[PDB]
């Protein structure tokens, strides 16, 4: 209901920042580089559910549902950091940011807010920063828990 | 020895299940719950030292 | 036997690079989720990340 956050949650559910544009690298990396075994919930139910095809065929749907949510969360929390929220910046740096990248990112975003893609000057760094984050969440979040950081 | 160590590490575990992984020649222990559900505890032991 | 005491210690010092054989296995899905080594790789990668912001 809150006007302060509902808009961003809607965007995270609808996957409007992830399907095309700057951030699709994350979704591409997660989509075709992992399997149903990475859900964790797969292990917890392989024996109640009939262990047949109806299990594996169904689990792919959940994989492709969850990947979009994770990517949308990362995309949201990166733009929030670029905006100025200090609490996010001190969590972004856990995966390798530094003043040099952030200054250039803020400069680039101001000249052109459209940004169908990142500039070639800083592409290969921020791209690697995000990919490191994407892997970590999948490992800590397996149980359905909120990591400390 | 393996069973005693596994139970010492995880007192809350009531039952133990054993499985074999042929690809890496590995033996795996895991705690189990009712309704055929599985827990989070796990352990690994190579076959060479067991033999 | 035809080696000095100093050299044959450097031989063990370089053989301590055995990590490479184990870093690779934790990048490929060979050591799937085996404890100890899987956690050590993660908490070495975390330190690798840390040094950039604050100081493969």
């Amino acid at each position: 209901k809150s006007a302060e956050f509902g808009s961003r949650l809607q965007d995270v559910i609808e996957a409007r920042h992830v399907l095309s544009g700057k951030y699709r690298s994350v979704l591409t990396h997660l989509e075709d580089n992992r399997d149903i075994g990475s859900l964790g919930v797969a292990h917890r139910y392989v024996q109640q559910m009939g262990q047949g095809t109806r299990f594996v065929n169904g689990m792919e749907f959940i994989r492709r549902g969850q990947a979009k949510l994770v990517s949308g969360l990362i995309a949201d929390t990166v733009d929030d950091a670029i905006a100025g929220n200090a609490s996010a910046v001190t969590a972004m740096e856990r995966f390798g940011l530094n003043q040099q990248l952030l200054d250039e990112l803020r400069k680039a975003t101001a000249a052109n807010p459209d940004m169908r893609k990142w500039p070639d000057s800083v592409r290969m760094d921020i791209e690697a920063v995000t990919h490191n984050m994407a892997d970590s969440i999948v490992l800590e979040n397996r149980l359905g828990e909120i990591p400390a950081w | 020895e393996s069973v005693t160590n596994f139970k010492k590490q995880y007192p809350q575990a009531t039952t133990v299940q054993m499985d074999y992984d042929p690809l890496t020649q590995e033996l795996i222990f895991q705690g189990v719950n009712a309704e055929n559900q599985l827990g989070t505890t796990r352990a690994s032991i190579p076959a060479a030292d067991f033999r | 036997r035809g080696m000095s005491t100093y050299e044959k210690t450097i031989l063990l010092h370089e053989a301590a690079h055995a990590k490479t054989g184990r870093s690779i296995r934790a990048v490929e899905s060979g050591a799937v989720s085996d404890g100890v080594v899987y956690e050590a790789v993660q908490r070495i990668k975390e330190i690798q990340w840390y040094v950039k912001a604050n100081v493969d």
